[PDB]
Formats: structure tokens, sequence, C-alpha cells
């Protein structure tokens, strides 16, 4: 019984760290993406078309 | 009888909940936090609170209610006050919405 | 095709010039701000003649369908009758592909010649017809 409990928590904790980890890998892509979108500018560049 | 609309531009994009609203005109100010009214229809109108106001004039919105009926070419217009909804011993009793709005079953503004 | 005077001013800075309102906005302002300094140096403050090519351009579209992008402005016989510094705009707007956003431009250079005049337009809508009586009243 007292080993079936420790490997509930175990289990929990396994899954727990497995989600955050998802979530923290997503998070990051998002982040380094999310900052190649912000270093593009919003100026006009014109030039000539003639 | 008096009564009249202020406009402040019309929709640009909207995205589920979240919209944008482009100015008409230039020199006209929204407040902060205030509830804007979306022209949905000829009757109908939704409600929608400010989050941000860029420096384009551009205004981000969440939309509170009746998003399925926005869309992008619709009227603007600013009630110029904060979220406000009817509050006292007459509200008791009623199952209604945030908003105010009494959901039907089978003066003082807070 | 351009004239110099046009390039000499789409070369220069505009932007940080003077005018008479303050326009807020993205992009869009750019091109209209373009067409006031038009307007007002080469031109000599005929404002209204730009005002006309937008209802002229408005007729125009209708004839060549919407997908007028794709052809020059500078050699196109429907465009013809337009002024050279309006097809310059409009060849800028291709280059940046900000043709669908040519709306939104014609409400700034209106905001713009409105006040460079002091003149404010207000619009009425009525069923089918108006009558005398009822625009007395209104």
């Amino acid at each position: 019984g007292n080993i079936t409990g420790l490997m509930q928590l175990a289990d929990y904790t396994y899954n727990k760290t497995r989600k955050e980890l998802i979530t923290a890998e997503l998070l990051e892509i998002i982040g380094t993406m999310t900052a190649m979108h912000a270093g593009k500018k919003v100026g006009l560049k014109k030039t000539e078309f003639w | 009888h008096l009564e009249a609309k202020q406009k402040i531009g019309f929709v640009h994009g909207i995205d589920g909940t979240i919209a944008t609203i482009a100015p008409a005109a230039s020199k006209v100010t929204v407040p902060y936090n205030t509830v804007l009214e979306i022209a949905v229809s000829a009757t109908n109108i939704a409600n929608a609170l400010v989050f941000n106001l860029e420096k384009d004039g551009s205004i981000g919105v969440i939309l509170l209610d009746n998003i399925s009926e926005v869309r992008s070419g619709q009227d603007v217009y600013a009630t110029g006050s904060l979220l406000k909804i009817p509050v006292g011993f007459h509200m008791l009793g009623k199952i209604i919405n945030p908003l105010g709005k009494e959901i039907p079953t089978g003066t003082k503004l807070g | 095709v351009p004239s110099p005077k046009y390039i000499e001013i789409y070369q220069s800075d505009f932007s940080r010039n003077a005018y008479p309102l303050e326009l807020l906005g993205g992009s869009h302002v750019d091109f209209a701000k373009l067409l006031y300094s038009f307007a007002d140096q080469v031109e000599n403050k005929k404002f209204e003649v730009y005002v006309e090519d937008f209802k002229k351009l408005d007729s125009i579209i209708a004839e060549k369908g919407p997908f007028w992008a794709e052809e020059k402005i500078f050699q196109s016989p429907t465009f013809q009758g337009l002024s050279e510094g309006f097809k310059f705009i409009l060849g800028w707007i291709q280059s940046e592909g900000a043709i669908d956003r040519l709306e939104n431009v014609r409400l700034a250079y209106k905001e713009l010649v409105n006040e460079a005049r002091k003149e404010t337009t207000a619009t009425v809508i009525v069923a089918k017809e108006p009558s005398g009586n009822d625009l007395a009243e209104i």
C-alpha cells in the first residue's frame, strides 16, 4: 500500500514535469519566433519604380 | 429627442473575442477602459471594452457580447464612460448578465 | 514619364514637414501627405483636382474590375484622364502593395483638404429621393 502511494505521487510528479517541460519548450520557441517578428521594421522603405 | 451617437471609427480586424478599431477621423479621442458600442445592425448593438490605444489611432478592443454579429465594415461608437451596471435592491431576484441584461426564464449605475 | 518635380518631392522627406492637421494612422497617412505636398507646391493649392481624381478613379475601378492593381497606371487608357501626380502615388502604392488601403487614403486626404480650406463635411442619407421640405427641416 505504501509503495502504491509512492508510485501515484511519482506518477503525478512525472506527468506534471512532462507537461511543464512541454509548455516551457513551447513558450521558448514562441518567444524566439516572437523576437524575430519584433525585429521587423514598419518603415515604408520607398524606392523609385520608374 | 436630442440624443446623439459619437463615432470613433470602423472595425478593421476581428479575431475571436478580440478586435481592432481603426479611427474614422484624426483628432478624435477615446478614453481608456471605456465601453464601445459597435453598430451590429439597425437596432442591435454590441458592447466592447478598450485595453490599449496605439500611436496610430488604432484601438484594441475586447468584444463582450454578440461577437458572432460583429464584422469589419461596422461602425463603432463611444459611450464615453466606464463599464457600468445597474445595481440596487431591484436587481435582486433577477438572474442577469454581467452587463445587466436580464436572462429570462420559465437608474443607479455602479 | 514621371515629371522631375514629382520625383524631387518623392526623393525628399515630407513626413517631417508641417501640415495643417496632425494625421493618425499607419502607412496610409504618408500616401495622403504626399498627395497634399503635390497639391500645395506645384499645382498651387488646387486640392480638388485630386479629390476629383478619386471620384474618377472609382468609376474607372468598376470598368476595370477588382484586379486593377496589376495594370500599370502610367500607361493605362482608363487612367489617362487622371492627373500625373495621382498616378505617381498610385504607382508608389502599387510598389508597396497598398492599393487595398486606398479608401483610407482618400479619407485622410479629405481631412487635410478640409482643414486647409477650413471646411467640415457632413453626410446625409435619404431612403430613395430627397425632398425639399424634409431638407429644409433637416
